[PDB]
C-alpha cells in the first residue's frame, strides 16, 4: 500500500540550529532523491541514493547530508541552519516501469531559516459580514476573511460552517500580499471569500468561522520580547447569520 | 541540462486549446512532464523516449521533438481542473542514473466562463466592532482586469473564482482594503 511521506510540511527556525527533514516511502523503491528549489529557480537535485549504503551528492556545494540505512527512509540533515537554507525541499523515490525511471514526490517541506526570530508574527484574523447591498441585489452573501501581519508565509486558511469545513463557494488568494513591500522580510496579508445564499446567511442559527493555522516557533524556542511568543497556533474570527 | 519552458505564465478561458513548450540545448534520452498543484509534490504525466513521438493521454497531447532536444504539451478544450504548474524534465543518459534536469515550469490558470456578469463594488463591515472595512469587487466577467494598487497604503488582491456548486453558479472577486483614512471603496478599483 501507500506512497511517499515528508514531514514537517512547514518549518521556521533560528540560525545555527540542526535540522532533520524526514522522508519515507513504503513502495520498496531502491532509488530516492532530494530536490531543492529556491524562490527564483527550478527543482535541482541535491542528494540521491541508489539504495541502502548509497548516498550521492547531486550538488557539490550543498552543506546538507543524507543517510540510507533502510530502503524506506531517506532523511536529510542540515547541521547548521543559515538563512540561505530557506527553501522548498522535495523528496522523491523511483522505479523502472516499462524501461522508464518513474518518480513519485512527497509534498515538500517549506523551510524558513531566520537570523532574527523577532520577525516572526502570527496572523490577526477578521471576518467581514456580507454587504446588505449585495444581499438585496443578488440574493447571495459573500463573507470576507482577512488574515494579516503574519511572517513567514506558513499558513492554512479554512472556512467552517456549523462546525464543518466547507469548500463549496470558497476562494482563497493563491499567493499572499506584502504589507510593506520595501522590506524583503515584510509581513503578509491573505484574503478568502465564502459565498452563501442570502437566506442561509439571514438564518441566525448558522455559524461561520474563518480559521487560520499558523506554523511558527515551537515550545522549546528561546524568546525575550515584550509580546506573546509567536508559536504554532490557530487564529480564528467568527460571525453569526443575521436576518436584517 | 539547461531546460527552458514557455510561456512562464498562461491565463486562459475554459474551452480553449493551448500549447506549452520545453526546450534544451542538450539531447535527452527521455523526457517527462509533471503537474504540480500548490502545496503538493509534482505528479508524473508522461514519459517520451522516441524522437518525433506523439503521446496522447485524454485531452493532453505530448510530442517529443525529432532531435530529442524539445517537447510540447497541447491541451484541448481546457477545463478549470487543468490549472497548475506544468514541469518538463529531461534525462541525459550520458550523465548519471536518475538525473532529471527540470525546467521552471508553465503556470497555467484556466478560468471559468461567467454566464451573467453583474459587476459591483460592495463595502463590508467587520463582524466585531471596528472602524475597519473591506471592499469587494465581484461578479465581473473574465476579460476584466483587476488593477493592482501601486499606492502604498492600499492593498488589492488578484482575482479569485468561487464555485457555488448547488446553484450551478460561479463568480469572480477581488478584495481591497486600507488602514484608513483617505481610502474610499469608490476610489479603490478605479481604472
Amino acid at each position: 500500500e501507500a506512497d511517499i511521506y515528508q514531514t514537517p510540511r512547514y518549518l521556521v527556525i533560528g540560525t545555527g540550529k540542526k535540522i532533520t527533514l524526514e522522508c519515507s516511502q513504503t513502495m520498496g523503491h531502491d532509488k530516492m532523491y532530494w530536490y531543492q528549489q529556491d524562490p527564483g529557480m527550478e527543482l535541482h537535485l541535491i542528494h540521491y541514493s541508489y539504495g541502502v549504503n548509497s548516498t550521492e551528492k547531486g550538488d557539490l556545494s550543498s552543506e546538507s547530508t543524507v543517510s540510507r540505512i533502510r530502503t524506506e527512509h531517506f532523511p536529510l540533515t542540515l547541521e547548521s541552519a543559515r538563512p540561505s537554507h530557506t527553501s522548498q525541499y522535495l523528496c522523491a523515490s523511483s522505479e523502472f516501469r516499462d524501461g522508464n525511471e518513474k518518480l513519485f514526490f512527497g509534498s515538500g517541506t517549506q523551510l524558513s531559516v531566520l537570523e532574527d526570530l523577532n520577525k516572526v508574527f502570527p496572523p490577526e484574523v477578521a471576518v467581514f459580514e456580507p454587504s446588505e447591498a449585495e444581499i438585496s441585489h443578488t440574493q447571495k452573501a459573500t463573507l470576507v476573511c482577512l488574515a494579516t501581519g503574519f511572517y513567514p508565509d506558513h499558513v492554512e486558511l479554512s472556512w467552517w460552517v456549523n462546525g464543518k469545513e466547507v469548500h463549496s463557494g470558497v476562494c482563497t488568494d493563491p499567493q499572499p500580499l506584502k504589507e510593506q513591500p520595501a522590506l524583503n522580510d515584510s509581513r503578509y496579508a491573505l484574503s478568502s471569500r465564502l459565498r452563501v445564499s442570502a437566506t442561509f446567511w439571514q438564518d441566525p442559527r448558522n455559524h461561520f468561522r474563518c480559521q487560520v493555522q499558523f506554523y511558527g516557533l515551537s515550545e522549546n524556542d528561546e524568546w525575550t520580547q515584550d509580546r506573546a511568543k509567536p508559536v504554532t497556533q490557530i487564529v480564528s474570527a467568527e460571525a453569526w447569520g443575521r436576518a436584517d | 541540462n539547461q531546460v527552458e519552458q514557455s510561456p512562464q505564465f498562461l491565463s486562459i478561458q475554459e474551452g480553449e486549446n493551448l500549447t506549452v513548450y520545453c526546450n534544451s540545448s542538450s539531447v535527452f534520452s527521455s523526457l517527462q512532464w509533471y503537474r504540480q498543484e500548490p502545496g503538493e509534490g509534482p505528479v508524473l504525466l508522461v514519459t517520451v523516449v522516441t524522437g518525433g513521438e506523439v503521446k496522447k493521454l485524454k485531452r493532453l497531447t505530448f510530442q517529443f521533438g525529432d532531435a530529442r532536444k524539445d517537447s510540447s504539451l497541447h491541451i484541448t478544450a481546457a477545463q478549470p481542473g487543468d490549472t497548475g504548474l506544468y514541469l518538463c524534465a529531461g534525462a541525459d543518459r550520458g550523465s548519471t542514473l536518475g538525473r532529471l534536469y527540470f525546467g521552471r515550469g508553465t503556470q497555467l490558470t484556466v478560468w471559468p466562463d461567467i454566464q451573467n456578469p453583474d459587476p459591483a463594488v460592495y463595502q463590508l463591515r467587520d463582524s466585531k466592532s471596528s472602524d475597519k472595512s473591506v471592499c469587494l469587487f465581484t461578479d465581473f466577467d473574465s476579460q476584466t482586469n483587476v488593477s493592482q494598487s501601486k499606492d502604498s497604503d492600499v492593498y488589492i488582491t488578484d482575482k479569485c473564482v468561487l464555485d457555488m456548486r448547488s446553484m450551478d453558479f460561479k463568480s469572480n472577486s477581488a478584495v481591497a482594503w486600507s488602514n484608513k483614512s483617505d481610502f474610499a471603496c469608490a476610489n479603490a478599483f478605479n481604472n
